[PDB]
């Protein structure tokens, strides 16, 4: 109970700082967004990513919930998390520890498997009807957790150990121990290197499915839209025109587009069989425009231009009758598939960027010998590291009520339509 | 088994008419279109008419369009290509193909099926008789080496024209040129052979030379000067 | 005026290897083809090789194919020839010409000045 | 119209060899392309009908493929039956049938020089009031060649024909025949007569003469 590097292991004696203003408007709004986005998801519930969404936001309730009172019962007294009750001595420590470093890595490691989710379901149509079920969904939760668990008991069986953080409050993993033994260093480099392992993958991920998102968006432009738009233009052209000879150039042009889009395939069910009927009611639509592309043809050859105008005119009828529904489900998949890849890219961003700091503060001071100050480098240090820690569940859902709620969201396709 | 077959082709003057007809076997002409091919000598392919039947439309080549007329019918399974003011560029072979209907598999195979060809010739000229002329190798040279021999088959009318070497008896070394029109209409031919620079092989030579349409076999003995 | 430079040959041992090159100097070689030939001490030129255009072939003699390969790179604008299982009656004095059509008549008429190369 | 352009026109290659045709199509037909296979004096043969599709009988070392408006013919390997005429066609409509320009492909061999010869009219000739004078070439490889034919120092470019046959089955080569023609107003006012030969494989050009 006596260190120079860590002079507030034993201290119990808190300073009266603004520490509990602070941690109490900070507490305050975490559960006020805790709530406010469990009743905005609770109505939609009653897509396995907004479950595992959900999932989400109620472990880091839970959590946040139990963790508080502790502290604001630690704060009562007036004293150090070392001792509250006599018989209780140095265990309020070990179980804020123990659950702060539980819940950091269960918060990881589902978001890695909801980004995981999203860029296969994007990329491997096959293997995502074939296999998972939401049943088997729904349970990735409770595995998660309970991995977390058996991570985070280690330090229980000896490999590592925990201290406590001035003032009086926190408690967290040892880090430096004067250049010590192998064992705590080792626990302290094994947990920053599994955080950034699970880092690099979220990114990886986000980047894989932003390329085949891409790429689906190429592939469809290209496939239906070009041809839609030649179709409509000549349509313009031949309304316009005046001579048979301009109008059978205009119809070999809508020939070529509509055989081309014919041979297209719409978003969804790109997993179907061509014999899907979905597949034979596209095909029969443009078999029945094309014939009646054959039909002006035949009828201009003759120097005759107003029954080719008129054959016009109904490929107009069936050209809204039959093809317009595949067109909007496509748009309409395609704005979804964005929204959701943008959630979860919004959440990653923040995860590593606020996850950052604890990885280099236990990267740099683990293969360094004794240097600087030990009172406000070391200290003012560790707690930014804290700090940027902890901002992790308090941040995570407003920015999701943000995003969803109803006005903004109507605000965000607006500035979508923009460009 | 389907089969089409042409007919009707043949010497024509300028100015002339003609008449081809082609005959469908195994499958029914109601079912299908038909196209009029032709390929100019020494030349590439090139399309000139079209008939479909049960929608009786029509349509036809700028190089042809206002001379020709295609017809058909179905009692008889028949249709009719009719050649009317021919002039010395339509000269050629010319070949019938069908195509299949909307929708389906039909229309994406175009032209599965061809016909046979039928020639068709314009010119303004009377059958004549070859001509035929020696061609005189030089004096003793290239003793060591070879000499070359031949006759000229010239200004003859109509094709073609039969050329052997002695009797059929000499095949190596012999190159018979395709024939050459002229300016004249008539046509032109060269054999040629190679031989042994001893005494011109110490034998005579002999061309000879066949015409069916004039029934005529002219013989010609080759001699060195 | 339009030259050609050929850069190689020398006494090389009998079964050896070798490989020239012709360069492009005055109006370069365009759309052409280049021809390589012999010129044996006690004979007249016979013929080697031709490199044609860039999709069409290369053409070899009778003697020369089965050992030499004619190739170009049109980016630095030269020609190269390249020799394999040399012989003693392969030595002669090696000659680069150009041919001033484009319908692959050959008048060749744009000889450079020659190559000795020995062989034994 | 719908223009259609191909490319190589005289191909050069053996047995065995990987051959590629190349056709250009001046607008987009979408997929309706067809390749057609002709030998002398007979019809033409269907060999891929969509672009990429093989019709049923056709062997499957011919494939076809698009890219855009550039279609590709290719035949992997090749059979002594493959030496032929191929040709291209576009279909988007009944009325509107548009063929390419073909493309012989021809037997690879090695270089020969052509042997020259030349003749003069004959007496049985010279009776009837014509005259004829030949240049023979013989046995020569590539196909290319050049022939003049002077008089008294001065180019002639009035009547003068020419012909050439097909490749041989035994050594594949080419001979040729240009027939140079006059009346006796103009035959018997000069007096020296000469055939000039040039070649790829020819360091200088051959001459042959004859003096009347």
């Amino acid at each position: 109970m006596k260190s120079p590097f860590y002079r507030c292991q034993n201290t119990t004696s808190v300073e009266k700082g603004n520490s509990a203003v602070m941690g109490g408007v900070l507490f305050s709004t975490g559960l006020l967004g805790n709530l406010l986005a469990l009743g905005l998801l609770a109505r939609s519930g009653l897509s396995v990513f907004y479950m595992l969404v959900c999932g989400l936001t109620v472990t880091d309730l839970l959590g946040k919930c139990l963790l508080s009172p502790v502290v604001l019962a630690a704060y009562a007294q007036n004293r150090s998390l070392r001792v509250l009750a006599p018989a209780l001595d140095n265990s309020l420590c070990q179980a804020f520890a123990f659950f702060m470093s539980f819940f950091g890595l269960s918060s990881t490691l589902q978001l890695l498997a909801m980004a995981l989710e999203r860029w296969l379901s994007l990329g491997h149509p096959f293997f995502y009807r074939r296999h998972i079920t939401l049943r088997l969904g729904a349970l990735v939760a409770p595995v998660v957790s309970a991995f977390s668990l058996a991570f985070c008991a280690l330090p229980f069986m000896g490999f590592g150990k925990f201290v406590q953080y001035c003032p009086g409050t926190w408690c967290f993993i040892q880090m430096v121990h004067e250049e010590g033994s192998l064992s705590v260093l080792g626990y302290s480099v094994l947990y920053s290197s599994l955080m950034a392992l699970l880092v690099l993958a979220t990114v990886l991920c986000n980047l894989g499915a932003m390329r085949n998102l891409y790429a689906m968006h190429r592939r469809l432009q290209a496939d239906l839209e070009d041809n839609w738009e030649t179709l409509n233009d000549n349509l313009k052209v031949i309304e316009k025109a005046d001579n048979a000879a301009q109008v059978k150039d205009a119809l070999t042009k809508m020939r070529a587009a509509a055989l081309d889009a014919q041979k297209a395939t719409p978003p969804k069910l790109e997993d179907k069989s061509p014999d899907s009927p979905e597949m034979k009611d596209f095909r029969h639509g443009f078999d029945i425009l094309v014939g009646q592309i054959d039909d002006a043809l035949k009828l201009a050859n003759e120097g005759k231009v107003k029954e080719a105008q008129a054959a016009a005119e109904q490929l107009k009828t069936t050209r809204n009758a039959y093809i317009q529904k595949y067109l909007e489900r496509a748009r309409s998949t395609l704005l979804e598939e964005l929204d959701a890849l943008l959630l979860l890219a919004l959440m990653t961003v923040l995860f590593t960027m606020c996850s950052l700091p604890v990885i280099y503060r236990a990267y740099y001071g683990a293969f360094k010998d004794v240097k600087e100050k030990n009172r406000t480098s070391e200290e003012a240090e560790d707690l930014r590291a804290l700090r940027f820690l902890s901002v992790i569940s308090i941040v995570n859902p407003w920015i999701f009520i943000i995003f969803r709620s109803p006005v903004f969201r109507i605000f965000f396709h607006k500035i979508f339509i923009r460009p | 088994e389907v089969q089409l077959v042409e007919s009707g082709g043949g010497l024509v003057q300028p100015g002339g008419s003609l008449r081809l007809s082609c005959a469908a076997s195994g499958f029914n002409v109601v079912d299908f279109s038909l196209h009029w091919v032709r390929q100019a000598p020494g030349k590439g392919l090139e399309w000139v008419a079209y008939i479909s039947s049960s929608s009786g439309s029509t349509s036809y080549a700028d190089s042809v369009k206002g001379r020709f007329t295609i017809s058909a019918d179905t009692s008889k399974n028949t249709a009719y290509l009719q050649m009317n003011s021919l002039r010395a560029e339509d000269t050629a072979v010319y070949y019938c193909a069908r195509w299949g209907y909307w929708p389906g598999e039909p229309w994406w195979k175009a032209f599965d099926y061809w016909g046979q060809g039928t020639l068709v010739t314009v010119s303004s000229a009377s059958t004549k008789g070859p001509s035929v002329f020696p061609l005189a190798p030089s004096s003793k040279s290239t003793s060591g080496g070879t000499a070359a021999l031949g006759c000229l088959v010239k200004d003859y009318f109509p094709e073609p024209v039969t050329v052997s070497w002695n009797s059929g008896a000499l095949t190596s070394g012999v190159h018979t040129f395709p024939a050459v029109l002229q300016s004249s209409g008539l046509y032109s031919l060269s054999s040629v052979v190679t031989v042994p620079s001893s005494s011109l092989g110490t034998q005579t030579y002999i061309c000879n030379v066949n015409h069916k349409p004039s029934n005529t076999k002219v013989d010609k003995k080759v001699e060195p000067k | 005026q339009v030259q050609l430079q050929e850069s190689g040959g020398g006494l090389v041992q009998p079964g050896g290897s070798l490989r020239l090159s012709c360069a492009a100097s005055g109006r370069t070689i365009s759309r052409y083809a280049m021809s390589w030939f012999r010129q044996a001490p006690g004979k007249e030129r016979e013929f080697v090789a031709v490199a044609r255009r860039s999709g069409d072939g290369a053409f070899y003699a009778d003697s020369v194919q089965g050992r030499f390969t004619v190739s170009r790179d049109d980016a630095k604008n030269t020609v190269y020839l390249q020799m394999n299982s040399l012989k003693p009656e392969d030595t002669a004095v090696y000659y680069c010409a150009i041919d001033s059509d484009t319908f692959y008549s050959g008048s060749y008429d744009y000889w450079g000045q020659g190559t000795q190369v020995t062989v034994s | 119209d719908i223009q259609m352009t191909q490319s190589p026109s005289s191909l050069s290659a053996s047995v065995g060899d990987r051959v590629t045709i190349t056709c250009r199509a001046s607008q987009s037909v979408s997929s309706a392309v067809a390749w057609y296979q002709q030998k002398p004096g007979k019809a033409p043969k269907l060999l891929i009908y969509s672009a990429s599709s093989l019709y049923s009988g056709v062997p499957s070392r011919f494939s076809g493929s698009r890219s855009g408006t550039d279609f590709t013919l290719t035949i992997s390997s090749l059979q002594p039956e493959d030496f032929a005429t191929y040709y291209c066609q576009q279909y988007l409509y009944y009325s509107l049938v548009t063929f390419g320009q073909g493309t012989k492909v021809e037997i690879k061999r090695t270089v020969a020089a052509p042997s020259v010869f030349i003749f003069p009219p004959s007496d049985s000739q010279l009776k009837s009031g014509t005259a004829s004078v030949v240049c023979l070439l013989n046995n020569f490889y590539p196909r290319e060649a050049k022939v003049q034919w002077k008089v008294d120092n001065a180019l002639q470019s009035g009547n003068s024909q020419e012909s050439v046959t097909e490749q041989d089955s035994k050594d594949s080569t080419y001979s040729l025949s240009s027939t140079l023609t006059l009346s006796k107003a103009d035959y018997e006012k000069h007096k020296v007569y000469a055939c000039e030969v040039t070649h790829q494989g020819l360091s200088s050009p051959v001459t042959k003469s004859f003096n009347r």
